[PDB]
């Protein structure tokens, strides 16, 4: 009776202690979701913020433990596994500005920029990510600026009415990507232009995560 | 093509016979099912 | 052409809907299942659980990355395994109680040995080869395990050698659930193509295919007789299929409820068909009449897993609230 | 000292009503002074004098203590 | 015959009647709310860190409310003390300890919110239930340390001619000790906590409105409500007490303050009723939390 049941209860109590410790340790880390249109520059972002199934990358910045998850290798219906990331802190979205002059190889009719915009709209308007913020990275700034001097932007934006300059084209792209967001009151989008040499992306992600965690703490305290 | 003709070649049975077999199975194991009929607390291992 | 032929054959098979013949059977009185044990070990959203052949121990997997083998009677925790991949959505309990399977977004399927000499649960072998996420897996034997993955394919593995002895292909969408038949010679699998297929364990050929559902199949369970199985779909309807009849028998649906189904299970006698819905509750259906026998509203979040003991002594239902409740 | 000193003066007078008025003038009352109070006495001068002296000796006694009445909760 | 000859028949004053009504209302509402909050937080005490502070607050306010009926009977009985000399030293000290604990718990809640708003990384890295429990224990210990004078000087005196037992405080003509006790009590119970609340919540609101993502109007409403309620409901009691402990009884101001005393305590007790309401209305959902419990 006692000699076995009480030993089992002690084992269960030790298991409970270990489980609570592991849960706290996991809660210490910040979870991030990385998305992109195949080759929008995810590899660059990954190798920048650093000190076959899902790929998890751990990196620490300003004493804050990050846990970024890359799901591009799944190549399966996102609808059946997108709900797993309901609790991620923020979403890092990568888009290559050069996608305006490239057509999808599998389609040959739709531009890569349109596919990226569709994916961004699907992710933003997702019911699971209603409160999750998005960090939009517009990669390939230099290559996009170089190409704009030769290929007009109207190839993929027939409604575009502006000069063929980097500033106006980038502003138009950012406004288009931000307009897709419907819940502009609860959700906030942080847009930033990046290259292969700039390292300020980590500080941008850190600021976004700090804002998100401050909002979460205010909500938990009942202030927000 | 092969899988389709294979599924088509396999025989089939009337729905009424399968339903009667299901009903007979449920009736036979009625007493054995602890969820269908309530079980006394003494036999129930989940006392409290 | 062949599709219309199969349709005509199945229509000719439908001599009469069993709802007519089952009228003689009196409807079972409504039963109120009360919770007995509340398991509060997990901390994240639970995704899958499996009962043991002894009807005593049950394994549960949570997104936090922990496998917990619960003693259903005393509530004690038998083992706590730290998962290598926290994104788990499927787990199984071997029939002999010697091994436990696990997997999820990580295409690798992990087999854990419980009866080790060191006393610590260690990975027996890592099974790789799937390009998509592991959706469901079940132990065919102490050395053979069947698996289903989102990459439109299922596979049977040999835990000793670690290679696919047989690969099942033919699904036109993501494979979601899998169920082994009692005879252990057949298994059924449902996918996102709104269809379910019966596969041979050794021949590897698709015996039959069913297309009665309107949306993705979320759950699948074999009737204890082995000749029938139920299927849960996102369209908020559960359907009963029979292999001999090769046709849909009954459709369990209701107007007020519109959200899809996540889990389905049968009692030992098969009279009671339990289905875990996405409405933060679970429903009990009469397999012979398709009526709301009971409703389980103990869980606060979406119900994720459901399973009845081998003897039907009790029912286990997990949810995203990190709590597993036993009912009987 | 207070009770005994007051009973000493109370025993001096014999008429029960005089002891009554002395009992009463010995009662604590801070809202009104003695003269103000002794003024509205309805009986003869005996009761007035008894009330006055008893209220004088009481004031000369209560003024020495330092126990401050504090309501429950402060 | 039996009535007093001086016609000074004793009767409950208007401020006393107001104090009694406020006592009844606060007793009922605070009892209910604090019981509900204690239940919910004790159920949530294992899953969240926020539940600890509000659990302690609700326990303190529940004890303060349960102590009210004794105050009601005392007021109705013209401050008659039927209990012995030990209850007079224990019970008032206990209620004062509960009040000071509630105040210092509100202060610690403000400090924790300020730390969460200004130091998010440090909290994410090292925040836990242990630190919250340690802070609550420190608050209770500070309250007991501030209450020690209640245990020290509470004594009973006898009223002979009007049969009555009077509880109170005797300093043995030591004005210095009374003044020091009143000053330290005011400083550590109303001045320091009020300043902490004000500064912390002002900085919180500033840092929250500095950026759009975290900016919100609910935080401003909650901050204003809490601060205004605390100040309004605690100002009269503290002022009246500190001015009582400083002036001699012979002045008529002392008589007016004694008349107003009951109303002051009844008003100060309104914070115990306000706190549960503020907690419930501010939470994401109470009915859901209750059903979960
Ligand atoms: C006798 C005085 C008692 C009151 C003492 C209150 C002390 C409050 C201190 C608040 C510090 C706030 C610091 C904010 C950070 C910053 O400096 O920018
Ligand atoms: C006798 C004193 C009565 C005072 C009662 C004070 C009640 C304050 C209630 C605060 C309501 C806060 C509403 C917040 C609404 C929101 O979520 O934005």
């Amino acid at each position: 009776l006692s000699a076995e049941d009480k030993a089992a209860v002690e084992r269960s109590k030790m298991i409970d202690r270990n489980l609570r410790e592991d849960g706290e340790k996991a809660a210490r880390e910040v979870k991030l979701l990385l998305l992109g249109a195949g080759e929008s520059g995810k590899s660059t972002i990954v190798k920048q913020m650093k000190i076959t199934g899902i790929v998890e990358t751990h990196f620490t910045f300003k004493d804050l433990h990050f846990k970024m998850f890359d799901v591009g290798a799944q190549r399966s219906e996102r609808k059946k596994w997108i709900h797993c990331f309901e609790g991620v802190t923020a979403i890092i979205f990568c888009v290559a500005l050069s996608d305006y002059d490239l057509v999808l190889a599998e389609d040959e009719e739709m531009n890569r920029m349109h596919e990226s915009m569709k994916l961004f709209d699907s992710i933003c308007n997702n019911k699971w990510f209603t409160d999750t913020s998005i960090i939009l990275f517009l990669n390939k700034k230099d290559l996009f600026e170089e190409k704009i001097k030769k290929s007009p932007l109207t190839i993929c934006y027939p409604e575009y009415a502006g000069s063929n300059t980097y500033e106006e084209a980038a502003a138009y792209i950012q406004c288009q990507f931000e307009d897709l967001n419907k819940r502009k009151d609860t959700k906030e989008i942080y847009t930033h232009f990046t290259c292969s040499t700039d390292t300020k992306n980590v500080q941008f992600v850190f600021d976004a995560v700090t804002d998100v965690i401050i909002k979460n703490n205010l909500k938990d305290c009942g202030l927000f | 093509v092969e899988q389709l003709k294979m599924e088509a070649n396999i025989d089939r049975i009337k729905v009424s016979k399968a339903a009667a077999d299901l009903m007979a199975y449920c009736e036979a194991h009625a007493k054995e099912d602890p969820l269908l009929t309530p079980v006394p607390a003494s036999e129930n291992p989940f006392r409290e | 052409q062949l599709k219309n032929q199969i349709r005509d054959a199945r229509k000719a098979c439908a001599d009469a809907t069993l709802s007519q013949i089952t009228n003689n059977i009196d409807p079972v009185g409504r039963i109120q299942m009360r919770t007995r044990r509340t398991l509060r070990g997990h901390l994240a959203k639970i995704y899958a659980m499996h009962w043991g052949t002894d009807s005593r121990l049950l394994v549960s997997a949570s997104q936090d990355g922990k496998l917990i083998i619960w003693d259903s009677y005393t509530t004690n925790k038998v083992h706590a395994i730290p998962l290598r991949s926290s994104w788990v959505m499927t787990c199984a309990y071997a029939p002999s109680g010697n091994y436990v399977a696990c997997g999820g977004l990580d295409n690798i399927c992990s087999i854990y040995n419980l009866k080790t000499r060191e006393g610590n649960v260690r990975v027996s072998r890592e099974l790789a080869g799937h390009t998509g996420y592991l959706s469901c897996c079940r132990f065919l034997d102490d050395n053979q395990i069947v698996t289903s993955s989102g990459d439109t394919t299922c596979a049977l593995w040999d835990i000793e050698t670690g290679q696919q002895t047989t690969t099942f292909t033919g699904h036109t969408g993501d494979v979601m659930s899998l169920s082994l038949a009692p005879d252990t010679r057949l298994f059924v699998s449902g996918a996102c193509d709104a269809s379910a297929k019966l596969w041979d364990v050794r021949e590897g050929m698709c015996r039959q295919t069913f297309t009665g559902h309107e949306s993705d199949i979320n759950a699948i369970c074999f009737f204890p007789n082995g000749n029938a199985f139920a299927t849960g779909s996102d369209d908020a309807t559960c359907r009963l299929f029979d292999l001999r009849a090769d046709q849909e028998l009954m459709t369990y649906s209701h107007d007020n409820i519109i959200c899809g189904i996540t889990s389905v299970s049968f009692s030992k006698s098969g009279r009671l068909l339990l289905a875990g819905y996405d409405d933060f509750n679970c429903n009990v259906w009469d397999a012979l009449k398709a009526d709301r026998a009971g409703v389980l509203a103990g869980h606060d979040n979406r119900v994720s897993c459901l399973g009845v003991t081998d003897d039907g002594m009790a029912v286990a239902t997990g949810s995203w609230d990190s709590f597993l409740k036993i009912w009987n | 000292t207070l009770q005994k000193k007051i009973e000493e003066i109370a025993a001096k007078y014999k008429h029960s009503v005089v002891k009554k008025c002395c009992y009463d003038g010995a009662c604590v009352n801070n809202d009104e002074t003695c003269e103000q109070r002794a003024a509205r006495i309805s009986l003869g001068p005996r009761c007035i004098k008894a009330f006055t002296e008893c209220c004088v000796v009481a004031s000369q006694l209560r003024a020495n203590i330092s126990h401050k009445d504090m309501q429950l909760g402060r | 015959l039996n009535t007093p000859v001086d016609k000074t028949s004793n009767t409950l004053r208007v401020p006393d009647i107001l104090a009694l009504v406020i006592f009844a209302v606060v007793f009922l509402v605070g009892v209910l709310g604090n019981a509900l909050v204690v239940w919910v937080t004790a159920f949530e005490a294992k899953r969240t860190i926020n539940a600890i502070w509000f659990l302690n607050l609700a326990v303190a306010d529940f004890l303060s409310c349960l102590a009210l009926p004794i105050l009601f009977t005392s007021i109705v009985q013209h401050h008659h003390w039927p209990f012995g000399g030990a209850a007079c030293s224990i019970l008032p000290s206990l209620i004062l300890l509960n009040m000071y604990a509630s105040i210092l718990l509100l202060a610690t809640i403000s400090a924790d919110r300020f730390l969460l708003v200004f130091k998010p990384i440090w909290c994410q890295n090292f925040r836990g239930a242990g630190l919250a429990w340690i802070a609550c224990a420190v608050a209770w210990g500070l309250a007991l340390l501030l209450t020690i004078p209640s245990f020290l000087y509470r004594v009973v005196r006898e009223e002979y001619f009007p049969p009555k037992v009077l509880c109170g405080v005797d300093y043995s003509h030591d004005k210095r000790r009374e003044r020091a006790v009143a000053i330290v009590r005011l400083v550590l119970g109303f001045l320091w906590p009020l300043l902490t609340l004000t500064i912390c919540y002002t900085f919180i609101l500033l840092r929250t409105w500095s950026r759009r993502a975290t900016r919100s109007t609910k935080t401003l409403k909650v901050v204003v409500a809490v601060v205004a309620s605390f100040f309004i409901f605690w100002l009269p009691y503290q002022v009246t007490g500190i001015m009582m402990s400083f002036l001699e009884p012979s002045s008529p101001t002392f008589l007016l303050l004694k008349k107003l005393d009951s109303l002051c305590v009844s008003f100060a007790y309104i914070n115990c009723c306000i706190n549960p309401i503020i907690y419930v209305v501010a939470g994401q959902g109470f009915q859901g939390r209750l059903r979960k419990s």
